[PDB]
């Protein structure tokens, strides 16, 4: 389909995707000082994928355990009951808790592999 | 394991050499030969790390050396307080971490 | 002025399991990796388990792998290991050290440093 | 060599310089909008390559197997007896599909990777 | 702590908040030229980095080794008893040459796993 | 309402090939992982092969990974396997069964959920 | 594979446990033990799934539960048209996915 | 016109070593990979070391991996070969060959192309 | 190793076949099968590379194939100046690269 086409779709077929979102993100002062707030918009949020050991992707596991507070739902219900826009709004309150918790542990892998590798 | 003689001894006031053998792979690829005295119902203690550096504290009649896949622990000026259980071990990789060979009795 | 004081356990049968523990005395405890060996009565050393200064890395000796556990808590300066199993094979003196590696900033080890007196775990 | 001097040399040695182009890429309103664009240029080509699976990558190899209609000659002439100049211009005519190709069977290997890490 | 609060800190210490630091890079037409330009300087560090194999890393370990005279400090006076503003003076005569090192580096690194990769 | 049905072959000597296949009705085909189970006629149950609910991931039991390979066409709900060398230890009673994974936004399974009734392979 | 009994018995109207045992490596690491009940003739049928869970249509006679390395199906209520080889089966790791036990006759 | 010329050593004992070194003309030496091919007295021909026409990659025969070392300088027109312990199951005729390998932008080769005559290493 | 027959002949003006076997995992595998002619006393030359290709210069009497995990060189035409050690080889994957057969003599 084409650009957002997947908003009303499930979250487990939305994903399908998100290539097509990606693409669409970097696709007379007021409308140079638009593009350049866009382009930081862009990196800013490519630096918080690469703070989180998430360089080159799109779909991106990660090793912070879900806390059940966050949201108490079915793995299913999640996924084949819901879209991308509602799941959005269910967890708004904790995104930053989440997003400081990658961090955190993406220093510590960071960290463990550098003294990994001083094994000889 | 490393080989290691089963008893090494001699006279006070004399020297002895307790030699200790691997492969090329463990005691011959990497410098870290260490060497522990353990007396009698004691824990051992630390006399010799890297190959040939001594720790702060320890006599100076207690050196040794390393060639090939044999290192040796020399102990001079044999003093009758020095009897106890020698050891050798080493550093062998990522996968095995370290190898100890058997006991020496002075 | 560096002790390291053994507070382990006494006689279990196979299928059991037994905790061991060692109290850091005289230096920095998270400043340096720590690890355990193990000595039968009647055999020499054998290295089984070492942890790093942080208690994130650990390893352990092949007979082990699937038994031991190595964990420590750098605010009580407690190094402990739980082990399972235990079969007669097992029955050896198990002494904490101090050593065994360094965290990629510090200089090389690869030796044991300092040593404990050893806790006499039988089977 | 210094900036484009591999132009004329075959593609199997100009490969060796590819860093000496990537550097020089980087390196009054008309000309702060030109600059903001070559900034969203540089941007579009990074977000292509990240696509695709290849990152902080010069060369990257791929799973898209070459179709010979794209261009049936050997390996050998492609690669010692060819510019870069000359190849831009034989297949000019297929590269949308290529770019098609390597990003769905990016899209591909991550689903698979994703999938193949919840083996417990 | 906040940004820069490590700038007293040892190496050995200051390096635990490389993201902090990190983060703060992207967070009137003198002000949008001067915004395109900070813009050109992030994307150079980037790029730089990338360059070297080092992408979504803020700590990359290397194939380079150290040549002594760069400096032939004992690595716990580096690391315990250096603050990272003394060392950046210490070697500022030597950051090109490290810098063309690491860019060789990874080019032979980078041909090696092609060829690698063709053994069938 | 599952249901799995083999169409399998019969009789082949040391050296050749057979190909079994299964259709499946009563549910998505796309939807489940599948996988092939090898009874002999006088031992119990042993896995085979499995197979994701895509047909892009496939693992294999030891002693087939040089010989038998597995593949699924989910237009035609068909779940095919391509065996060669077919010894003479290998014959047995091959069951196609609905279960054994989940492509990470479902839930575990790790099970066989449904069963076929089976394909008898002689050599 | 596993360890099960060659054979379980007892009359209609009382109850067996058939026990399934295995290693720390799989059995014991993996909860992800299943049962099966193939009747002669006949293919298998899944009876247990997850460790303790029932599938939906299994009559509430069969149940079961796991300690340490040692699983265990339960079958209360005995009936005479239970006569089946029960199987036992789990997950061991990405490298060998899953293992299987002996029949056990009732 | 392609010619390999050994000049290897003679005889040595277990625990020593011995270099070989191969001279090559009538083509290119960087445009191609090379490798050390052994063939005891009285047995038939086995593969040793391959390294490609960069020297950055070495591959070994298990028997070997941590007693011999292949390098070249392509400069020198230069193939060399370290062997350490040379043992008495060892003895053979070395023969240096072009060919076994090709660096991805060539086509495929997987075979020995040009062949020397052989320096004998006994013990 | 691959197997081949210890001796294979003929007189001259006839033809012969050296068969080279192996397994599923590499000469059945890897379509990468040369064939070599070692003369007594002289180091081998290569007669076939690939599976069916010849290098120039080599005479057109030399062929061969190959099939499941049988490869053959097929030599027409016999000479008494042929007499000579064959060999076949294989590339057998990344970790063992090249694998050779015994000597069959003509
Ligand atoms: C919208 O709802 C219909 C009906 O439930 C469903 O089939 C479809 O997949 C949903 N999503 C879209 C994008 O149409
Ligand atoms: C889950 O979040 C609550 C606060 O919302 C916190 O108290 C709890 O410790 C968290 N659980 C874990 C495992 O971190
Ligand atoms: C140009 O042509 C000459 C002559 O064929 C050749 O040697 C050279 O490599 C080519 N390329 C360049 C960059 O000079
Ligand atoms: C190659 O391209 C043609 C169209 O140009 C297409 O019909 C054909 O299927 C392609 N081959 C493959 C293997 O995809
Ligand atoms: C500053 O100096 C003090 C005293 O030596 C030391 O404890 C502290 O760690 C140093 N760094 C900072 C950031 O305060
Ligand atoms: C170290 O640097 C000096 C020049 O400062 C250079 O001559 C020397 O070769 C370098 N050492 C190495 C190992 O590259």
């Amino acid at each position: 389909d084409g650009f957002l086409g997947a908003a009303g779709s499930t979250m487990g077929a939305a994903s399908m995707t998100l290539t097509v979102q990606a693409r669409n993100l970097l696709s007379g002062i007021k409308q140079l000082q638009a593009r350049v707030l866009a382009v930081e918009h862009y990196l800013r949020d490519q630096q918080l994928l690469g703070i989180w050991g998430c360089s080159g992707k799109l779909i991106c596991c990660t090793n912070v355990p879900w806390n059940s507070s966050w949201s108490n739902r079915n793995l299913s219900e999640i996924w084949d009951n819901m879209t991308w826009l509602q799941w959005d709004k269910e967890i708004s309150n904790y995104t930053q808790i989440i997003y400081g918790l990658l961090e955190e542990s993406q220093n510590q892998q960071e960290k463990n592999e550098q003294d990994l590798l001083a094994l000889d | 394991a490393l080989t290691q003689p089963p008893s090494v001894s001699g006279s006070p006031g004399q020297s002895v050499t307790i030699s200790c053998t691997g492969t090329s792979s463990d005691i011959g690829s990497y410098n870290y030969v260490s060497w522990y005295q353990q007396h009698p119902g004691k824990a051992p203690k630390l006399m010799i790390y890297d190959v040939t550096q001594r720790p702060s504290g320890v006599s100076d009649r207690f050196s040794g050396s390393k060639s090939g896949n044999t290192a040796s622990l020399t102990i001079s000026g044999l003093q009758a307080d020095d009897e106890a259980d020698y050891y050798c071990s080493a550093y062998a990789g990522r996968q095995t971490f370290y190898i100890f060979g058997g006991g020496t009795r002075l | 002025e560096v002790q390291l004081v053994e507070t382990g356990g006494g006689l279990v049968q196979p299928g059991g399991s037994l905790k061991l523990s060692c109290r850091a005395s005289g230096y920095t405890f998270s400043s340096f990796a720590m690890s355990w060996v193990r000595q039968a009565p009647g055999k020499g050393l054998e290295w089984v388990s070492l942890i790093n200064d942080r208690g994130g890395l650990t390893f352990y000796v092949d007979s082990v792998k699937g038994r031991f556990t190595i964990s420590r808590d750098n605010s009580k300066n407690t190094l402990s290991l739980q082990m399972h199993s235990l079969r007669d094979g097992d029955t050896a003196v198990y002494y904490c050290a101090t050593g065994g590696m360094s965290s990629a900033l510090q200089s090389s080890k690869y030796y044991f440093d300092f040593w404990g007196q050893g806790a006499l775990v039988t089977v």
